[PDB]
């Protein structure tokens, strides 16, 4: 948008575009001389009153910091006579020079005096107590006595000549430095007063400037054509009729007449996001923890909110609730699982039977009485073929819940497109883009649910498999050797016409006939949409293969949680020695070992690659239909 | 916001322009009568002492 | 209404600065009355004194 900001009502429409310059930096550079002094120890005319106050009182600030530093050091340079006096009457009581030095040229200045003087000298040093060091000389003789001076006073040594007694001029020092401290302590409560308006007042005069020089800066990019600015620059089209109806009650209200010119995802991921984190992450314990550690920030979230947080905490308290809702779904997954710190959960009545009268040791197999009613059935869990039924079972979910969750998106394009009242968008992209993914993957999804159906033990049929039934459905058309439904040879030639018929279309609908309604570039719409086809049809076959780590970090999790108890607490079970202090400590520390593991491994560090896989089938599994 | 009160804001907004405008040319217009009498007071003066 | 408002308000303006100026350029002539009417007024008290030479 171009607006036009007359010169009458300037500044009221640039503080209003904010809530919607060198004498600022030379202000802000007062005002951060300010904030360096403790730390060392609006309308037109109301900032230029204010700006006032911020230089009267920089400037006394000023000059009476400067008239105390420089006071300090005339205090230190008292400091340091006194004590090349009261060390050095000692070194007579145990031609001469006595001074001050710094104790980094002591070595130097005795090297020089060494090598000017051919020996001739007997150089001490006393520490004084920047720090600094006395030096006495005993230049015996003469004609090199100005001249050792000028060794000292070049690298900044302060002689003391005393010439009178040690003990007269320590009383005249004295008389200066507690005269010249109680001037330190004068000045300093002066100062301390100083600044008691100034600490409870800079957050004020520093944002002040801060967006003061922020409208200097801002002023400085429009155009100042004709007497009046030209502020062009770019604004969402959903808050057009905001500005519309912001900027022209606000001119409005204030008279001044003369008006301006304005010229010209995560709605579903509230639940999905922590459904697709628990199907990963499938367990009631773990869940449970991670739903308390939520839990816990969530009823203290007004202790929390008014804290300043770290950038992992502020992670982890900004989503507060996404982890209660995955800890929530957490404790359902793994409720419908068989999975409590990696144990089952006898509930529920058993689908499955064992025989009463075998043999130790051998091999046998269950008979399937009925049906588990809630989740999956817990006579799988100390099972040798168990984890291939497991497999299957979460490849399948994996497959059914991704065919889901890519539908369910993809119809979000179709209201997309109905609400931008595009029917040749919704010809060209939507319909031959369902009827692409559901002749195939959702030909798929039944027919998985379809094998769940039918018996196939008491109906005498070979089970069929379902891989290699979409691979002879694009190689072999017609040629079905396990037939799964009546009629499949002769609709899978449908289906696979259904699909391979809108990769022409998809491909060739939308460019032909945008360049049938121009009778505009056509070269970067049909380069558009050979890509939009490539992307889409790669994108149908390569998400739902890559919505199978829903089974793979599920497996893991499940696996690493079972291979830890196993090796943890397994081997804290015994029934020897019951009530010895030796296998009680062994319980003891085998849960703390296993406790820490869970919660430092299939917690934290295993819970956060499940929420991070959550997030990128949300990011291009979901967000790219 | 709507034709009705963009309109009602125009002619408050004229309103002020206009009146603004009008004390300001009357201010600058009293000066003027007050400036011409006491500069033909002045020139006045120092002729009728040469003319005496 | 929208953008037949800003041309009246543009033009406002314009005549806020116009107003001014008339003023403007009156205040300028008023000052140059004031020497030519000061003139005039010296000329009617060199009379007002040759009458009363006259008159001795």
């Amino acid at each position: 948008v171009q607006l036009y900001i007359p010169l009458e009502v300037i500044r009221e429409v640039t503080f209003l575009l904010g809530k919607m310059l060198r004498r600022f930096d030379e202000v802000e550079r007062m005002v951060g001389f300010l904030n360096e002094v403790v730390e060392k120890h609006l309308s037109l005319e109301n900032v230029n009153d204010m700006v006032k106050e911020i230089t009267d009182c920089e400037s006394r600030a000023r000059q009476l910091d400067e008239s105390l530093d420089s006071l300090r050091s005339k205090l230190n340079d008292l400091l340091e006579q006194r004590q090349v006096i009261f060390e050095c009457s000692k070194f007579i009581e145990v031609y001469m020079i006595t001074g001050s030095i710094r104790r980094t040229k002591v070595d130097i200045l005795n090297r020089i005096l060494w090598r000017l003087l051919r020996g001739n000298l007997i150089f001490q040093n006393f520490p004084i107590e920047v720090e600094k060091d006395c030096f006495i000389i005993f230049t015996h003789g003469e004609t090199l006595l100005k001249k050792v001076k000028r060794v000292i006073d070049s690298l900044n040594g302060k002689i003391v000549s005393l010439n009178t007694r040690s003990s007269e001029l320590v009383d005249t020092l004295n008389r200066q430095i507690d005269d010249l401290q109680r001037i330190l302590d004068t000045t300093e409560q002066t100062l301390h007063t100083e600044l008691l308006v100034i600490h409870d007042q800079l957050p004020v005069w520093s944002a002040m400037t801060k967006r003061e020089k922020y409208v200097y800066t801002t002023l400085n990019k429009f155009q100042q054509e004709s007497q009046g600015l030209i502020a062009e620059g770019w604004v969402p089209s959903t808050e057009l009729i905001h500005l519309q109806d912001s900027l022209k009650d606000y001119i409005e209200t204030l008279g001044s007449e003369y008006s301006t010119v304005f010229n010209v995802a995560g709605l579903a991921t509230v639940v999905t996001f922590p459904f697709m984190f628990a199907i990963m992450f499938g367990d009631m314990g773990h869940g449970f923890i991670l739903f308390l550690m939520a839990l816990f920030l969530v009823l203290n979230e007004r202790k929390f909110g008014a804290m300043h947080r770290d950038e992992i905490f502020d992670m982890a308290f900004t989503g507060r609730y996404v982890l209660l809702l995955m800890g929530a779904f957490s404790v359902y997954t793994g409720l419908l699982y068989n999975d409590i710190f990696s144990k089952s959960m006898t509930i529920f009545k058993s689908g499955w039977q064992w025989p009463s009268t075998f043999r130790k040791g051998e091999s046998i197999e269950a008979k399937k009485t009925g049906v588990y009613p809630f989740g999956l059935d817990f006579a799988w869990h100390g099972t040798d073929n168990g984890l291939l039924f497991s497999n299957s079972y979460k490849m399948k979910l994996s497959i059914l819940m991704g065919y889901a969750h890519m539908t369910y998106s993809f119809m979000f394009s179709y209201i997309n497109y109905r609400a931008k009242n595009s029917k040749v968008d919704i010809i060209g992209n939507f319909i031959p883009g369902l009827v692409f993914m559901q002749s195939i993957f959702g030909y798929l999804s039944w027919a998985i649910v379809y094998k769940w159906s039918k018996d196939w033990i008491k109906d005498d049929k070979p089970a069929p498999g379902l891989l290699n039934m979409l691979i002879n459905m694009f190689l072999a058309p017609g040629t079905i050797d396990d037939q799964l439904y009546s009629g499949q040879a002769k609709l899978q030639v449908v289906l696979l016409l259904a699909a391979l018929v809108c990769v022409p279309w998809l491909l060739l609908y939308k460019p032909l006939t945008l360049r049938r309604l121009n009778k505009f570039n056509f070269g970067d719409v049909m380069i558009h949409q050979v890509i939009h086809t490539i992307e889409f049809c790669l994108n149908c076959i390569s998400h739902t293969a890559s919505y199978l780590r829903l089974w793979a970090l599920s497996l893991a999790h499940a696996q690493l949680s079972s291979v830890l108890w196993d090796m943890t607490i397994s081997n804290a079970f015994s029934s020897k020695n019951s009530g010895s202090p030796l296998a009680v400590m062994k319980v003891v520390f085998l849960f703390a070992m296993w406790f820490v593991l869970t919660v430092c491994i299939l917690v934290f560090m295993e819970g956060t690659s499940a929420m991070l896989h959550a997030l990128r089938l949300h990011w291009v599994e979901a967000m790219s239909k | 916001l709507t034709p009705n009160q963009v309109n009602d804001e125009l002619n408050k907004m004229q309103a002020f322009i206009r009146k603004e405008a009008e004390e300001k040319a009357k201010e600058i217009q009293l000066k003027a009568d007050q400036e011409y009498e006491i500069e033909k007071t002045n020139i006045v003066r120092n002729e009728t002492n040469n003319i005496d | 209404s929208q953008k037949n408002g800003i041309a009246t308000l543009l033009q406002a303006e314009k005549e806020a600065h116009e107003i001014v100026s008339k003023a403007r350029k009156y205040r300028q002539d008023k000052l140059k009355q004031a020497k030519t009417d000061a003139a005039k007024e010296i000329d009617s008290y060199k009379i007002q004194k040759d009458k009363e030479l006259k008159e001795f």
